[PDB]
């Protein structure tokens, strides 16, 4: 580990001036240190590793859905042999792009979600693993494929039956799992009438929770739940 | 795309 | 070199291909190793090799400003002693940053701006050169910072004495090196009143020349000199 | 920050 020599507490502290910094890079590699230290994360440690990964990967993603783009239309029947180039620079940035999600499962695996016992945290790792599943997913072409696609349901499933028994419905974990899970339906397993449903149904039903709450936490659910409305409409 | 957090 | 195995083609393409999904440090890896392929520059290689590292040093100058900022705050009198952490984490940028520069400069001398011969080119390479130690300037605190500074102040005056010679006062690159030139002496040489001046007499001597322009050639001097005014304006 | 290209 390169980070095997700085305190814990200093990766921490270099992972929040990586964000201010928009280092997001710096910023995972920090939060991988810390996890490699071996003890629990907080909330805060929590939220600190998914914010730098989720950049990191969101960049990824972005770009190779540029260049399969480009692939695509250089392989239409009347486009100019370009070469291998493009298939090589998009299977390049894969390659990363699947790097950096076997990094992250991996340390979901060795050992957050085991030691994760209470909901707060077991739902956010578990929902993450999914993620990472499902961004491995969008890649994937080969005879895991399906396997892929199915180690992100069973993921997003433990984390909705533990989320369903020991969250509210307006918890904003549980919302941003229902959100993720229900893009899951409708980008990867071809149900968007499941995507459709489960959205609506956490929507009307954090609806129905919000007069438990505070200001600060309503402003927490509702903005979840606008997320939820956009993707509806989006869809229908 | 979609919304995703 | 790892790109001492692709060839010189591939390379430009797959800069270009980069370049489109904004992964800007991949754009100067593969345009580094075009240089190292030791063929001279077209035009459009020169600004791929350009925007590529600028891109990257942009980035990190952002960076260290935000963290140089942090820095100083922590050091205020009243300030809670955070330890040693932004320090250490503002110099990584810092040492980053520099190592960037020194890559630049190093294809510069080697051997870009000894087999450039024509205006285009040379001045091209020598507002480079004069911006790559102004990059350097700008985090420089030592025994040799007053030789990082004139190291900048030759480049640019070299490229300044070429281009008035050798281009129209409405050529872009005359144009840009003028501009960085009167930002190095508004920022780096404590001279606001050289920086100023330089950028009047850029500018109405390019005012004066537009005349003889294609409609295309005019949209590309006036943006130039729309940045002359906009400092200017800045400045005054 | 000033302009520069
Ligand atoms: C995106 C958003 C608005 O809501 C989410 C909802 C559900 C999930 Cl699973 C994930 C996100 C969010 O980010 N929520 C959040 C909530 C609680 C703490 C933090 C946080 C603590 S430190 C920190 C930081 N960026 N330095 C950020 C952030
Ligand atoms: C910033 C701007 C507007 O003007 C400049 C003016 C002076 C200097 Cl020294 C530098 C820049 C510019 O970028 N000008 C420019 C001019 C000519 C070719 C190109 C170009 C060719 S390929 C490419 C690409 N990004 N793939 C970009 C770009």
């Amino acid at each position: 580990g390169a980070m095997g020599s700085m305190e814990r507490a200093s990766l921490i502290q270099k992972a929040k001036l990586a964000e201010q910094a928009e280092r997001y890079e710096d910023m995972a590699a920090f939060m991988k240190g810390a996890v490699e230290k071996g003890e629990e994360l907080s909330c805060e440690e929590r939220n600190l590793l998914s914010v730098a990964y989720k950049n990191v990967v969101g960049g990824q993603r972005a770009a190779w859905r540029v260049l399969s783009s480009i692939e695509q239309k250089s392989n239409e029947e009347g486009s100019e042999e370009k070469g291998p180039e493009v298939r090589e620079y998009r299977e390049k940035v894969e390659t990363e792009l699947q790097g950096v999600c076997d990094t992250v499962l991996g340390l979901l695996d060795s050992h957050l979600i085991k030691e994760a016992g209470d909901a707060e945290s077991r739902v956010f790792y578990l929902k993450m693993k999914g993620d990472y599943y499902r961004y491995l997913a969008e890649v994937a072409t080969g005879d895991d494929k399906k396997r892929i696609i199915d180690s992100a349901r069973s993921a997003y499933q433990e984390a909705m039956d533990i989320s369903k028994k020991e969250m509210p419905p307006t918890n904003p974990i549980r919302l941003g799992l229902a959100l993720n899970f229900s893009v899951f339906h409708y980008e990867i397993a071809n149900s968007p009438e499941e995507a459709i449903s489960l959205a609506k149904t956490t929507f009307d039903e954090a609806m129905a929770d919000l007069h438990t709450l505070s200001e600060d936490s309503y402003k927490d659910s509702t903005l979840i739940m606008q997320l939820l409305r956009d993707n509806l409409t989006l869809w229908t | 795309f979609p919304a995703t957090v």
